[PDB]
């Protein structure tokens, strides 16, 4: 049994170093047999190598990401680190260290790299890159335009942009109207502040007779907004 | 953006067989390195599956099995139970440049528990409120399909946009069907300096798209 | 008297082949060596033979013969050739232009390749110069490929020389086992010491 468990703030502000910590039991970092890397994955995105150390000093590295990472082995306390410099908001992602061991019967351990793989895997540890304050949402509408209103059913809906943290609630009619309705998940964005958005499928011929309001509360901030939705032209 | 390419999705009914596929090129899986294939269960790390192209590690059933040939390699799975739907990555080694571990993108694989449902996309161009703050954002909502798996793109005048796009992973709705969204955020220059805008939604290789006009 | 056949099975029939960054030279001598029993003691996928025709190879003589001997991979047999290019024929096994001799060759997929892959024969990637003909380089020292020194430590630009085949018995042929018995014919201002038996020596 080989366990590793992953450690950093989970949030760090844009350009700042984020410093990562993975350690290990039920073997040692000093290994000359395995080697120790760190992967990451964006929220709801791919996994990304991004570099692997073996026997204390020897180094591989992602090259689209080698001027920002540096990694190192702590002996005295089984660990090995991540050091990722001028963080982004590209940066945001879950971070898993693993265990990288060669094929099995191999003499030379350095000349096999290349076939190499990941086992076993940390639980991982979200990093968010931000440096946002918190801060209420602007919300805008998405009216129902001239296309829906041709047909039978009408897609409308509301936009609750660049608010944090999460969470923000959103419901229409104070609660009122329930049918058709479904509030997606919330959308980090490149600026550090969520968005998310509230849509409605509602009868065309009710567009002119019943008032549409998606409430918007977000406690953090303190704010709560009713927008009314309606079909203005083009 | 990945070097090794795998479909987005992948589907069958309970006990049926199903492949995945793996496709890099002379410089990864066709100069000779091995494909591993890890496991990543909803909410969970990854987990190796297969191993040096196919070898299974103690604890993985003996359904999972895997291949390589040329540029390409295969993961398949019988008898599929519910227990397998997961995100599937191969990986390999790259000897390009300075040489990487690459990735491929990723596999959702999703055992049929209802029938298959094609998307419905609406796309909203900016509101006049949001253009009189000074912001312009397209809101692309995509309702109603099964499996949970899509692929969004946009484009402005037919030129693939990646920059200011952020996009939901599929999430179930009140009726059991999938849903997502993404956005395109853009300043109001860059907004009216196109004709049209088109978001592009592919789901089980059939792509739908829907566009918009400042104009109109 | 010398009925004494030129022990050939110890080379061809070696258990192991080394790699062939570290390939293997064998001296032959003082024995009579018929090559008609040579390229009929097994299927050999390469044959070839330079710089003295294999019609009469038998009617031959030589002051000793060299046997080198190691494993690469199937698309790699043709750079075991004069004029040839790339990492075998570079860095790891260089013939020269006017070699006289001959390149054995067959796939040994059925003994060097494994279930699971075996990784333990390697190849030079990387070197500052070419290989003359007949040097071999068994160091394992950092590469430096870059302006700034490795001392001893991998890094970007510091690279371990040697890099691992990967045999497993399914791969495509040109990713395959293949062991490979390079003959060397020396000529030198010395008395004949290997001779074919159709030599009128014998
Ligand atoms: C490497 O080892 C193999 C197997 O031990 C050798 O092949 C063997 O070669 C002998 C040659 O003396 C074969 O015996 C011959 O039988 C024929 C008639 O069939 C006869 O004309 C010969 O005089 C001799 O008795 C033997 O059958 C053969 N075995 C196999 C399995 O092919 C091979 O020669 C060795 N290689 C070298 C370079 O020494």
């Amino acid at each position: 049994q080989v366990q590793l468990q992953e450690s950093g703030p989970g949030l760090v502000k844009p350009s700042e170093t984020l410093s990562l910590t993975c350690s290990v039991s039920g073997d040692s970092i000093s290994s000359s047999d395995y080697s120790w890397g760190w992967i990451r994955q964006p929220p709801g995105k791919g996994l990304e190598w991004i570099g692997t150390i073996y026997y204390i000093k020897n180094t591989y590295y992602n090259p689209s990401l080698r001027s920002r990472v540096t990694l190192s082995v702590d002996t005295s306390k089984n660990l090995f680190s991540l050091k990722l410099s001028s963080v982004t908001a590209a940066d945001t992602a879950v971070y898993y260290c693993a265990r990288e061991r060669p094929p099995f019967d191999v003499v030379v351990v350095p000349a096999a790299r290349p076939y190499n793989w990941f086992d076993p895997w940390g639980l991982g540890t979200l990093v968010i890159v931000s440096s946002a304050s918190t801060k209420g949402p602007s919300v805008f509408p998405l009216a129902p335009s001239s296309k829906s209103t041709s047909g039978g059913t009408a897609a409308l809906g509301c936009l609750v942009k660049d608010y944090f943290p999460e969470p923000v609630t959103v419901s229409w009619n104070s609660g009122a109207l329930t049918s058709g309705v479904h509030t997606f998940p919330a959308v980090l964005q490149s600026s550090g502040l969520y968005s998310l958005s509230s849509v409605v499928t509602v009868p065309s011929s009710s567009l002119g007779t019943q008032t549409y309001i998606c409430n918007v509360n977000h406690k953090p901030s303190n704010t709560k907004v009713d927008k009314r939705v309606e079909p203005k032209s083009c | 953006q990945s070097v090794l390419m795998q479909p987005p999705s992948v589907s069958g009914a309970p006990g049926q067989r199903v492949t995945i596929s793996c496709t890099g090129s002379s410089s990864n899986i066709g100069a000779g390195y091995d494909v591993h294939w890890y496991q990543q269960l909803p909410g969970t790390a990854p987990k190796l599956l297969i191993y040096g192209n196919n070898n299974r590690p103690s604890g993985v059933p003996d359904r999972f099995s895997g291949s390589k040939s040329g540029t390409s390699a295969s993961l398949a799975i019988t008898g599929l139970q519910a227990d397998d739907e997961a995100d599937y990555y191969c990986q390999s080694y790259d000897s390009s440049l300075s040489g990487s571990k690459v990735f491929g993108g990723g596999t959702k694989l999703t055992v049929l528990g209802q029938p298959k449902a094609a998307p419905s996309v609406t796309l909203f161009p900016p509101s006049s409120e949001e253009l009189q703050a000074n912001k312009a954002t397209l809101v692309c909502l995509i309702s109603d399909f099964y499996p949970g798996a899509v692929t969004v793109a946009w484009k402005a005048d037919s030129s693939p946009v990646k920059a200011g796009v952020e996009t939901t992973t599929p999430s179930k709705q009140s009726n059991n069907k999938y849903a997502a969204s993404s956005y395109l955020s853009l300043t109001p220059e860059q907004w009216k300096s196109h004709r049209s805008y088109s978001c592009q939604v592919t789901h089980e290789g059939s792509t739908v798209e829907k566009t918009v006009a400042p104009t109109e | 008297n010398i009925t004494n056949l030129c022990p050939f099975g110890e080379v061809f029939n070696a258990t192991r082949f080394a790699s062939v960054y570290a390939w293997n030279r064998k001296r032959i001598s003082n024995c009579v060596a018929d090559y008609s029993v040579l390229y009929n003691s097994a299927s050999f996928s390469t044959f070839k033979c330079y710089g003295v025709s294999p019609t009469k190879l038998n009617d031959l003589c030589f002051t000793n013969v060299y046997a080198d001997s190691f494993v690469i991979r199937g698309d790699e047999v043709r750079q075991i050739a004069p004029g040839q290019t790339g990492k075998i024929a570079d860095y790891n096994y260089k013939l020269p232009d006017d070699f006289t001799g001959c390149v054995i060759a067959w796939n040994s997929n059925n003994l060097d390749s494994k279930v699971g892959g075996n990784y333990n024969y390697l190849y030079r990637l990387f070197r500052k110069s070419n290989l003359k003909p007949f040097e071999r380089d068994i160091s394992t020292e950092i590469y430096q490929a870059g302006s700034t020194p490795c001392n001893g430590v991998e890094g970007f630009n510091c690279y371990f020389p040697l890099q691992s085949y990967g045999f497993q018995p399914t791969n495509g042929v040109g990713y395959q086992p293949y062991r490979v018995v390079v003959l060397s014919f020396e000529l030198l201002h010395a008395p004949a010491t290997v001779c074919g038996p159709g030599s009128h020596h014998h």
